[PDB]
């Protein structure tokens, strides 16, 4: 290599640490009010509540309900906060523990026969937890009625609310309750002295579309605290990148949330939560020239 | 009728900031000097001058501009929806008392979905009495309500001074609503002034909308003889409507970042000149 | 199906140890948040396609 100046590579200082910035969690889906409610719908007219426009929560499994029998069927329970989904439906009701086995796709029983069923392409989380301290009435509660006498069978996502008297053997009933003609509704024992399989068990089902509509629902966004005067690998809500963040004077208008240059290169940002104006100064990008005699 | 909007329909689509430069961007702006429909919120009480009941259904083709020269604070809300029915989900906006109660509640939109304000005796001030707007199946998949409860009527019969401008535009269901609050002085028409339209909220309810109407009040005090829709003599505001169109425009920011003046690219020869050259001069 | 790390191509890892979810170190104990990681195929002879 004879005498002369050359070029080899780039002095690319390695980003020293990662920082994510997001606005704090102002809204929430009040799952306590979805769990710690006083009453819950009968297994016949189950509650098909709409959960939307709120931030989901997956704090811990054994919550107030303790998540006795929990299973996220077609989605990952781990990344629930990370996974972004919309159009949530909470199908909740009360059954027997022995009936808990009637949740999985295609599971049969009196619930799927006349009360409630769920599909075979399921993408939600079913949690049936022992309601032995909530629904257990010391004298037994029978107000959770179940239909058991009806000619046809019900399919998922279908809620029945009528009381059409059952006709057995095609014997005409003029509203008469007798031999081979019963009232379709019946009542559950649900006593505290019952067995574990006979304990009252409440079921909450969280089923959502996979980004069909605009994503009103989404998970929380942890926000690590920023650190300035280092080549941070920053990932703010709008964009990601690498740079050194510095306090500045740019008066970002209250609605304005980004700042750029003539050549559309984002350099000025506003803190997500608080009102801080950061300039993203570059990191070292100088070619590592080499001087030498031959 | 038809009027010439001098320069209205400028706003910040991007949250970004550019100081003392220009930027040619394409978005559903309102074309300049276009035909603007003037609607008359006036209660001509002549025996041969009809009560100007200017409240028809207006097309929400692409994006609806809205200027409202209101010192009477009678014009409050906007009626949205495709079918404007309870079968197809729809959007509706109101303003009870400085509180927007926008909802996807697909209430019945029969010919009297309006407010009514009456000067009461129990309190010597006009108090909201009529709520005849809604009666239908709620089934509301969305409800955003900010609740600051105030009133700033400030009714003046002589000179228009409070002009509120709003632009409603849909993009992948992120229904964005931009606003501007301007103390004005001109009574004749829109003043030849430049004013941007900062965003207020992008409600992500995502309903396909094709129709658009407006909301006001229709009741009056007791001194007027008669009833609400029979006798009304305090509607003293006016407003104007235009339709955004897909165009490439140019904005000249200042150091502060406020849009000082805009330039159409497809207006005129000098306009196209200033556009393609990327220069305000 | 459950595994802490997605397997790198061209390698077979047979770790009989039950996975650890639910903030509890499970020492071969089947329970809530801990199940055997080698789930068996649910196969009925001549099932659906």
């Amino acid at each position: 290599v004879e005498k002369g100046i050359y070029q080899t590579s780039n002095f690319r200082v390695q980003p020293t640490e990662s920082i994510v910035r997001f606005p704090n969690i102002t809204n929430l889906c009040p799952f306590g009010e979805v769990f710690n409610a006083t009453r819950f719908a009968s297994v016949y007219a189950w509650n098909r509540k709409r959960i939307s426009n709120c931030v989901a929560d997956y704090s811990v499994l054994y919550n107030s309900a303790s998540f006795s029998t929990f299973k996220c069927y077609g989605v990952s329970p781990t990344k629930l906060n990370d996974l972004c989904f919309t159009n949530v439906y909470a199908d909740s009701f009360v059954i027997r523990g022995d009936e808990v086995r009637q949740i999985a796709p295609g599971q049969t029983g009196k619930i799927a026969d006349y009360n409630y069923k769920l599909p075979d392409d399921f993408t939600g989380c079913v949690i049936a937890w022992n309601s032995n301290n909530l629904d257990s009435k010391v004298g037994g509660n029978y107000n959770y009625l179940y239909r058991l006498f009806r000619k046809s069978n019900l399919k998922p996502f279908e809620r029945d609310i009528s009381t059409e008297i059952y006709q057995a053997g095609s014997t005409p009933c003029n509203g008469v309750e007798g031999f081979n003609c019963y009232f379709p509704l019946q009542s559950y024992g649900f006593q505290p002295t019952n067995g574990v399989g006979y304990q009252p068990y409440r079921v909450v089902v969280l089923s959502f579309e996979l980004l069909h509509a605009p994503a009103t629902v989404c998970g929380p966004k942890k926000s690590t605290n920023l650190v300035k005067n280092k080549c941070v690998n920053f990932n703010f809500n709008g964009l990601t990148g690498t740079g050194v963040l510095t306090e500045s004077n740019k008066k970002f208008l209250p609605f304005q949330q980004f700042g750029r240059d003539i050549a559309d290169t984002t350099d000025a940002v506003r803190d997500p939560q608080t009102l801080e104006i950061l300039d993203i100064t570059p990191c070292s990008f100088g070619g590592v020239s080499v001087i030498t005699p031959g | 009728a038809y009027t010439n909007s001098f320069t209205r329909g400028v706003y910040y689509p991007d949250k970004v900031f550019r100081s003392s430069v220009l930027h040619s961007t394409q978005d559903l702006f309102l074309p300049f000097f276009s035909n603007v429909t003037w609607f008359h919120a006036i209660h001509v009480s002549g025996t041969n001058g009809t009560k100007r009941f200017d409240n028809p259904v207006l097309p929400f083709n692409d994006g609806v501009y809205f200027a409202s020269t209101e010192k009477s604070n009678i014009i409050r809300g906007w009626i949205f929806g495709t079918t404007l029915d309870s079968k197809t989900q729809s959007l509706l906006i109101v303003n009870n008392a400085t509180n927007v109660v926008i909802k996807v509640c697909e209430f019945q939109f029969c010919n009297d979905p309006f407010l009514g304000v009456y000067y009461h005796k129990n309190n010597k001030s006009w108090m909201e009495s009529e709520f005849r707007v809604y009666s239908s199946a709620n089934n509301c998949t969305f409800e955003y309500v900010s609740q600051p409860f105030l009133m700033d009527l400030e009714g003046k019969q002589g000179n228009f001074k409070n002009l509120r401008e709003f632009v409603f535009k849909n993009i992948d269901g992120y229904f964005k609503i931009y606003s501007k609050h301007t103390p004005i002085n001109l009574v004749r028409d829109l003043p030849q002034g430049f004013s941007a339209l900062e965003p207020l909220v992008d409600l992500p309810i995502g309903i396909n909308i094709t129709r658009f109407q407006t909301l006001l009040a229709l009741h009056r005090s007791y001194l007027t003889p008669g009833d609400s829709s029979s006798g009304w003599t305090a509607g003293a505001a006016a407003y104007y409507v235009g339709y955004l169109q897909p165009r490439t425009f140019l904005l000249k920011y200042n150091e502060n970042g406020t849009i000082t003046d805009a330039v159409d690219c497809a207006l005129d020869p000098l306009s196209e000149t200033k556009c393609t050259l990327k220069s305000f001069t």
